[PDB]
């Protein structure tokens, strides 16, 4: 196993580098947090520097950012959007309304967070999160991706 | 350090010596950055504990 | 099953400014403790409507 | 079309109730066609379910209340017929010793 | 064109038995009619030359669960050329049909539906009166003082069937109602 | 087996029950129903997973803020397995693959691991209940390969813990089953549905939520569950032919078959696909031609007429015609 | 005496007197005012059955109820005496009385000082003069009562 | 003995089957005053553990023992009381007594000599609730001789 | 006429907008927007929180003109309380409302242009909007949602080094506006994609309640801050741009001129800034100074009873109205006399603008509907409350 370990480690490193160097988040903006989320990608912070080009449809995007409150009527639409994405499906809960209840958290027509649906990998807190906070959340997601031994697990099994 | 709980950490601070009969405690040296001013009448044989700060005051002599 | 009553004046304070008002008291006595943070949970929507 | 004025008397509301039941029965193939349910249920006992729900509230005498139930039923019917309600909800709504000992064993508050 | 002139004019010009009561104050001029002479009152206030009230700002709604006529819908108006505001309001009921004013001001078509949605006061000769704000399968009227804040149904995703299904409400931490009310006021 | 329920409030997602059950191998097909059933009644469930950290990801939606807490465990290692149980009182076993990799042979797929967890639960001293799960029809004398080792495991587990319940589902049917979905996928590709059994192979398919209800009911009821071994079975007896018609009528396609005898299929299935003998560990998985299954379809899988039944706990099986089988619309 | 229980969540925090001119007259006793602590201390939570070997384990509601239903008929129709409690409400005592009487037995009595007392006229065991009516009296003849403890 | 309560105090030490019972802050029952005034109780707080109302417990025990009772709800048992003491279901009524010491079983029997004896010794420890409290335990140590 | 389902799940059409519509193949007949996907439920939640706790609700509504939204609530509470606010607070409130107007106009213009397709001025204008969000960061705690304005005055005093930065920004903001305008007004494509689109007559605007830019894009000189001036606006000198034709191009020109006038008003407010206190003093609805509540008894009592109970507004009801960047924003407060509002309806200017979309897209192209959505500047926080 040690003889064929360098190759699998290199393959894992290459896949992790490829997946971290090009993440295509899907702008699923819903509320005021979408303003800060499109404002991160402006000329001052240049979200595109990290290969974070946005996508218009969930078919090509491999990540999605839930920016804004999630009411009851939009919950099925969010679930359908999440289902259509390809296999990886990394999800980021931007804002304080999306990552668990929120400032409302009590009204009749509000889902108490986007964790009742669409299981989340990174929680970005703030109302609204600063552009640097969203950048830090994306960096944390990239760090999360680097821990995936995709080939080693499939080769050990 | 963090092994000592604050309750067991304030007790080791030596009590303050006051010449007068009442001493006003304001928290920090700057009045605006501490607790509201508290006048404590220290007359017993035991130190008078500031209810906000936890600081103790002992009267030495008039 | 509800109870219609006028809340009494609190003993600790001598003012009678909260009197003369009637309330419906839904008996929402079902509350428990969340076993992670000690928060009080409810399953009855009328927990504080009448209050 | 536009919302009719409230019925003056009960006999004028009764024909409105019959018209609403008539429309519900007329539109009943559409629900079975657009929601893809054929083996789970047959259209005949949906008639029984609608009749039961319309006869349960048969003791109301006030014409205004009856008119309001007709209004709300029309809104629910239009929600179901149009692509507003979502699957597995229509079928959710539609289609021993003693009770006291069971209620005692399950909980204090019954 | 100011508060007092309009008060005099609408006290003289308006036919009686229309305005049940009226007020004049700095907060706003009110014309409380009797839930039947509403279309007539608005039509007169819209077409008359000395009161050219053209734009309907909004259609409010207040739930008083202590009076016989539980609800009270409020019509906010505005005269652009006279630069003045008139606030006409009625008294409604939970089972009663109050007349609609979509014919005069077409903008009312959506506040009409919103008032139906929030409170439950139905309207006559209105093209749609469909729910506009709440969920499609929503039940009850939320802005009523009866409706609990948390609501009656929760929403969550269950894996046994790949869809989002509603369920009875069950909250982790209840809404803490702080009773700050004190006497001497 | 009493004094471990500890009910707190109404039946809900955030309610409380005194169950800290750890469901081993819950990342598969039965696990996503068993965990959901456990979490629906407020029981806290722990999911020890060994694959990627994104495999037990859909299971976080079952509970509510800490009901589902997966941990990583190494099957080869032993004392790290104790970590995912040191704070538990109920242990459920679902491990076992229909495949065969070199690293985990048939014996070390659902027998060695089951014995290890049974022994470490016995020496734990706190594991109140145990529900091991095997397949229906497992026996020492059977042409089926894994079923023999599975039966050996299910008889060896009782020695370590006599008060252990054994469940025997039979060809579970669900949205992600391995016996009906592959047939539909193959039909979509080109479509002939090779019947290895050639029909006349009547068994008892069951729907997965009924099985999960069976385990959760065996946990709920206080009495004849420890030691007893149930045999969960469907409402009626189904063969591979009429099952083929009841799946074809929903795909909306002409029912065509290439029904063939046993030995040609067995020769094209086992030796052709058996190549886990040298160099690499991962090999492509069998779709329909399974080494164990080809031998398993030579005998009926009827529920024992004298052992425990599925209605012993008062559960009516789901009638497998119109309600359970509804995922096939995605194919039509 | 009328009280006003104040509770935060599932536990009682404090007890505050409620005004009732006839019964307590806006005051409240120490025993009834600071007894809210006992409602959260050692309390019976689940049914418990003594074992054969002297151990005392906890079971479900059905099991203990099944045991008591087994032993209910192991005794003669006589000698099924059931003693009511000091705090038990009227409904509990009524149902206990009905249950005992419907099994050929009558030995139900209130806890303490109920040996041979007859209570049939509703004035030989009640405060016939109202509590508020004691303000019109001119002399008291307390007979072994000590209305302070 | 089949004990049924919400505390211990020397009855648990002898009990054979223990059935938990609700407290007075978590049940709705009618209590009678010394002057014959009756009044109900409001369920302030939830019950602790798997405990049920006393009347529910005895009704279920009656059913399981095999003897039938004609009531199954808290309203029904109240109607049963109406035939045994209809003043017990008149909450806000200041009913006086309609008799006197005239009619009674006049029985001049033998006298006694033993003096009257105190029936309560410690005021702060009377019922189980006050016996298990901590405030009362330290209160009945410095407030009395 | 077949029906297709719009409703994209991205902010590239402002998000949260179903908009089912009728199609003849190339010309839309009736468009039915399905609002309610963002009905968070503020109006029900207002009644459960005191007059101070309810202020942050108003920042969330129409979440691009933040301080222009809580300003209406503050004015309504002041009117219900007969509270007099000092002059310096009025001037800084006007300044920050003008900053909100500039932010809203920039965001609306660039979002609409990016909907059309022009994507380069978008990033230029967000580069310029950085400088004003930084100003918001300075005075208050947060960049976007700033609870700066309170019923009494403003929450905290301005920092020392703020006016210099604001004037330095205003020195070049006009040139930045010229740069953004030269790319669109003089362009050819912009004219053919906007002129004679979504024309509304003055009678139609009045009937459908289009107070704001839509009303002023039809020739109606109805400016609420000039017709009914609330804060110190009579002292300030500015012009009200009024369009001639109700097409989308004149609305764009009106918005550009509104940005110009807002810059002028900011300059005037910077010049004419008096000294004095910021919070009111007549009534007790303002917190005591934190250097004062720590040595005074009455001040500490006021702090306690204000940060727990809040001020009790005497029982009355009124409808205030301010000139939000979108249009007329009004708050209908009903006071029970207690410390919580009985009923607080929020008149969102975008609600009427969104309902009036059906007749605006009458016999237009389908891609001609996104430009109509952009030109009316709809955010769905206010539309669904
Ligand atoms: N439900 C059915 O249709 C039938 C069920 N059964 C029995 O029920 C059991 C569960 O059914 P099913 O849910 O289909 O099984 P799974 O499909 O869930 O596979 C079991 C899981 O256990 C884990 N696992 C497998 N081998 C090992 C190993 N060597 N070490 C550690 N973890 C391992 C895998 O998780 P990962 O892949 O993430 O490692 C796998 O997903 C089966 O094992 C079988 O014995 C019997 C007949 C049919
Ligand atoms: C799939 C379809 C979707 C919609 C399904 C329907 C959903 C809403 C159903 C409506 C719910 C209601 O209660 S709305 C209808 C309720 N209204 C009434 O029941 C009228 C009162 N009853 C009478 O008038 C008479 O008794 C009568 C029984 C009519 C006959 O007896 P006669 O001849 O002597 O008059
Ligand atoms: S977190 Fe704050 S800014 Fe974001 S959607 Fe929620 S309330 Fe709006
Ligand atoms: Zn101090």
């Amino acid at each position: 196993s040690k003889a064929a370990e360098f190759v699998i480690s290199k393959v894992d490193d290459l896949m992790n580098w490829a997946r971290t160097g090009s993440i295509w988040p899907m702008t699923f903006g819903l509320a005021c947090c979408a303003v800060e989320m499109m404002h991160t990608g402006a000329a001052r912070y240049d979200l595109d520097r990290f290969g974070i080009i946005f996508r218009p449809s969930p078919r090509q995007s491999d990540c999605m950012i839930v920016a804004g409150t999630l009411t009851n009527k939009m919950a099925p639409a969010l679930r359908k959007v999440y289902d259509q994405m390809p296999e990886p499906r990394w999800v980021i809960s931007m804002g304080s309304c999306a990552n668990g209840g929120g400032y409302y958290h009590y009204s009749y027509s509000v889902v108490r967070g986007c964790d009742r649906i669409v299981p989340v990998d990174i929680y970005v807190p703030g109302c609204p999160p600063t552009a640097e906070a969203l950048l830090y959340g994306l960096l944390q997601l990239q760090k999360k991706i680097n821990r995936r031994k995709d080939f080693l697990h499939w080769w050990n099994k | 350090r963090s092994k000592k709980s604050p309750m067991e950490l304030i007790s080791e601070v030596p009590p303050i010596k006051v010449d007068g009969r009442i001493v006003a405690c304001e928290g920090d040296t700057n009045p605006a950055l501490g607790h509201p001013i508290e006048f404590i009448c220290l007359d017993l044989n035991e130190p008078a504990i500031c209810k906000y700060c936890g600081l103790r005051y002992v009267q030495d002599h008039h | 099953k509800v109870i219609i009553y006028s809340p009494a004046r609190t003993a600790t304070q001598s003012g009678s400014g909260k009197l003369g008002k009637w309330k419906i008291n839904f008996v929402s006595t079902l509350k428990w403790e969340n076993p992670l943070m000690g928060w009080t949970s409810t399953g009855d929507p009328y927990a504080n409507v009448g209050d | 079309i536009g919302v009719p004025p409230n019925s003056a008397n009960l006999t004028e509301a009764r024909r409105r109730v019959f018209d609403f039941f008539r429309a519900a029965c007329r539109s009943i193939p559409t629900i079975m066609d657009i929601y893809n349910l054929q083996d789970v249920v047959a259209p005949s006992q949906l008639r029984y379910a609608i009749s039961a729900q319309i006869r349960n509230n048969a003791h109301i005498t006030d014409p205004k209340v009856i008119d309001l139930l007709i209004f709300k039923g029309m809104e629910e019917l239009t929600d179901i017929v149009d692509h507003a309600k979502q699957r597995h909800h229509i079928i959710g709504q539609y289609v021993g010793k003693t009770d006291f000992l069971k209620n005692f064993y399950t909980s204090n508050y019954f | 064109m100011d508060n007092q002139f309009i008060f005099k004019y609408s006290w003289e010009t308006l036919p009686k038995k229309w305005v049940k009561k009226m007020e004049r104050s700095e907060h706003g001029n009110r014309f409380d009619t009797n839930t039947d002479y509403l279309f007539q009152l608005l039509c007169f206030l819209k077409l008359h030359t000395y009161t050219r009230v053209q734009v309907l700002i909004d259609i409010c709604g207040v739930d008083y669960p202590s009076r016989k006529r539980r609800f009270e819908v409020v019509y906010n108006l505005l005269s652009t050329r006279y630069n003045s505001r008139i606030r006409v309001q009625t008294s409604a009921d939970e089972v009663t049909r109050i007349s609609s004013v979509v014919s005069l001001f077409p903008s009312a078509g959506w506040w009409e539906r919103e008032v139906w949605d929030m409170f439950g006061v139905s309207f006559i000769n209105h093209p749609d009166l469909r729910r506009i704000l709440t969920d499609y399968g929503f039940e009850g009227h939320p802005l009523r003082k009866d409706f609990p804040l948390s609501g009656y149904v929760q929403v969550r995703y269950d894996d046994p069937e790949k869809r989002v299904v509603s369920e009875p409400i069950e909250m982790t931490q209840e809404f803490r109602y702080f009773d700050f009310a004190s006497p001497w006021e | 087996g009493v004094g471990h329920l500890a009910r707190k409030g109404t039946g809900g997602r955030s309610s409380v029950s005194g169950i800290v059950a750890t469901v081993f191998g819950a990342t598969g097909f039965l696990g996503r129903y068993l965990v959901q059933q456990l979490a629906k009644m407020g029981s806290q469930v722990l999911v020890p997973f060994r694959g990627s950290e994104d495999s037990p990801r859909h299971l976080k939606l079952m509970g509510d803020l800490g009901q589902v807490v997966p941990m990583k465990f190494d099957p080869r290692d032993e004392d790290s397995i104790k970590a995912v149980m040191a704070k538990a009182n109920v242990v459920i076993n679902l491990i076992g693959r229909e495949y065969e990799t070199r690293n985990f042979s048939f014996e070390d797929a659902n027998h060695h691991i089951a014995e290890k967890l049974a022994l470490v639960a016995k020496e734990h001293g706190g594991i109140m209940r145990y529900i091991q799960v095997s397949c229906l029809g497992a026996s020492v004398s059977s042409p089926s390969r894994m079923l023999r080792a599975k039966a050996a495991a299910e008889e060896a587990v009782l020695n370590a813990l006599p008060e252990a319940t054994i469940m025997r589902p039979a060809t579970m049917i669900g949205t992600e089953d391995r016996i009906l979905n592959p047939w539909s996928m193959f039909v979509k590709k080109y479509g002939f549905l090779p019947l290895i059994g050639g029909g006349t192979t009547k068994f008892q398919p069951v729907y997965v939520v009924d099985v999960a209800a069976a385990i959760v009911a065996a946990l709920k009821d206080d009495g004849s569950s420890m030691g007893k071994t149930y045999e969960l079975g469907g409402p009626d007896v189904f063969t591979t032919h009429e099952l083929a018609e009841i799946m074809y009528d929903m795909i909306r396609e002409w029912p065509r078959y290439v029904k063939l005898p046993f030995p040609i299929a067995k020769a094209m299935a086992a030796p052709r696909d058996f190549m886990v003998n040298k160099v690499p560990f991962p090999l492509p998985s069998p779709q329909i031609f399974n080494l164990d299954q080809i031998n398993a379809l030579t005998t009926d899988t009827l529920v024992s007429d004298n052992a425990l039944k599925f209605q012993d706990l008062d559960l009516v099986p789901h009638k497998l015609k119109g309600y359970p089988v509804e995922f096939l619309i995605q194919y039509r | 005496s009328n009280i006003r229980v104040d509770s935060r969540g599932p536990e009682v925090m404090r007890i505050i007197p409620r005004l009732n001119e006839d019964i307590n007259e806006e005051w409240i006793s120490d025993k009834t005012r600071f007894c809210y602590d006992g409602l959260k201390r050692q309390r019976l939570s689940d049914p418990m059955i003594r074992d054969s070997d002297g151990r005392f384990k906890a079971v479900s509601w059905r099991d203990a109820l099944a045991v008591v239903g087994d032993i209910i008929h192991q005794v003669k129709p006589d000698e099924i005496v059931g003693v009511a409690g000091q705090l038990s409400d009227a409904e509990s005592m009524m149902v206990l009385k009905d249950f005992v009487n419907r099994m050929g037995s009558d030995n139900v009595w209130c806890e303490g000082t109920a040996a041979g007392v007859d209570a049939d006229l509703r004035y030989s065991y009640l405060m016939n003069t109202s509590i508020s009516g004691l303000e019109n009296a001119d002399l008291f003849l307390l007979i072994g009562t000590q209305p302070r403890v | 003995v089949v004990y049924q309560g919400h505390h211990g105090d020397k009855a648990v030490y002898r009990a054979n089957v223990i059935l938990p019972a609700s407290a007075f802050t978590e049940k709705e029952g009618t209590y009678e005053n010394t002057e014959g005034f009756t009044q109900q109780t409001v369920p302030a707080v939830p019950t602790v553990g798997d405990a049920r109302d006393d009347w529910k417990i005895v009704r279920a025990l009656s059913e399981v023992s095999g003897v039938k009772l004609p009531y199954n709800s808290i309203e029904g048992v109240r109607s049963r009381i109406k035939s045994v003491a209809p003043n017990l279901v008149h909450t806000d009524e200041r009913e006086p007594a309609a008799f006197g010491p005239s009619l009674k079983p006049e029985c001049k029997e033998a006298m006694s000599t033993t003096p009257f004896q105190t029936v309560v010794e410690n005021f702060y420890m009377t019922n189980s609730i006050t016996r298990a409290s901590k405030i009362m335990a330290q209160c009945s140590a410095v407030l009395l001789k | 006429n077949f029906t297709l389902n719009f409703g994209p799940q991205h902010p590239a059409a402002h998000g949260v907008l179903r908009l089912v519509l009728e199609m003849n193949g190339e010309v839309v007949e009736r468009a039915e927007p399905h609002i309610g996907l963002l009905h968070r439920g503020t109006e029900k939640l207002i009644e459960y929180k005191t007059y101070l706790q309810a202020l942050p609700y108003f920042d969330r509504l129409d979440y691009v003109s933040m301080m222009a939204q809580e300003h209406a609530y503050s004015l309504a509470v002041e009117k219900l309380l007969n509270c007099e606010v000092p002059l310096r607070a009025q001037y800084i409130r006007v300044l920050f409302c003008e900053i909100t107007r500039i932010l809203n106009h920039l965001l609306a213009l660039t979002t609409h242009a990016m909907d059309v397709g022009a994507l380069t001025p978008f990033l230029w204008a967000f580069e310029e909007r950085e400088k004003l969000l930084e100003f918001y960061e300075r005075v208050s705690g947060a960049r976007m949602h700033a609870s700066f304005i309170r019923p009494g005055g403003v929450a905290q005093d301005l920092p020392l080094g703020l006016c210099r930065d604001i004037d330095s920004f205003t020195q070049q903001f006009a040139s930045r506006i010229d740069e953004l305008e030269e790319m669109l007004t003089g362009n050819r494509i912009w004219k053919q994609r906007l002129v004679d689109i979504g024309t509304v007559t003055a009678q139609q605007a009045k009937d459908w309640g289009f107070s704001g830019v839509m009303l002023r894009g039809s020739g109606v000189c109805w400016d609420l801050r000039r017709a009914a001036p609330y804060d110190v606006y009579d002292q300030l000198d500015f012009d009200v741009p009024v369009g001639t034709r109700g097409d989308c191009y004149d609305r764009y020109c009106i918005r550009i001129e509104e940005m110009r006038q807002s810059l002028r008003i900011i300059v005037q407010c910077l010049n004419q800034m008096p000294s004095g206190m910021i919070k009111a003093d007549d009534r007790k609805l303002c917190p005591p100074s934190r250097c004062r509540m720590k040595l005074s008894m009455e001040s500490l009592i006021h702090h306690f009873e204000l940060y727990t109970e809040g001020f009790s507004v005497p029982a009355s009801s009124t409808y205030t109205a301010v000139e939000a960047p979108k249009g007329e924003f009004g708050v209908f407060l009903v006071s029970n006399g207690s410390n919580r509002p009985y009923r607080c309806k929020i008149r969102a200017p975008g609600f009427a603008h969104s309902q009036g979309l059906d007749f605006m897209s009458k016999h237009h192209m389908l891609a001609d509907v996104v430009t109509i959505i952009g030109t009316q500047d709809i955010v769905f926080g206010e539309v669904d409350r």
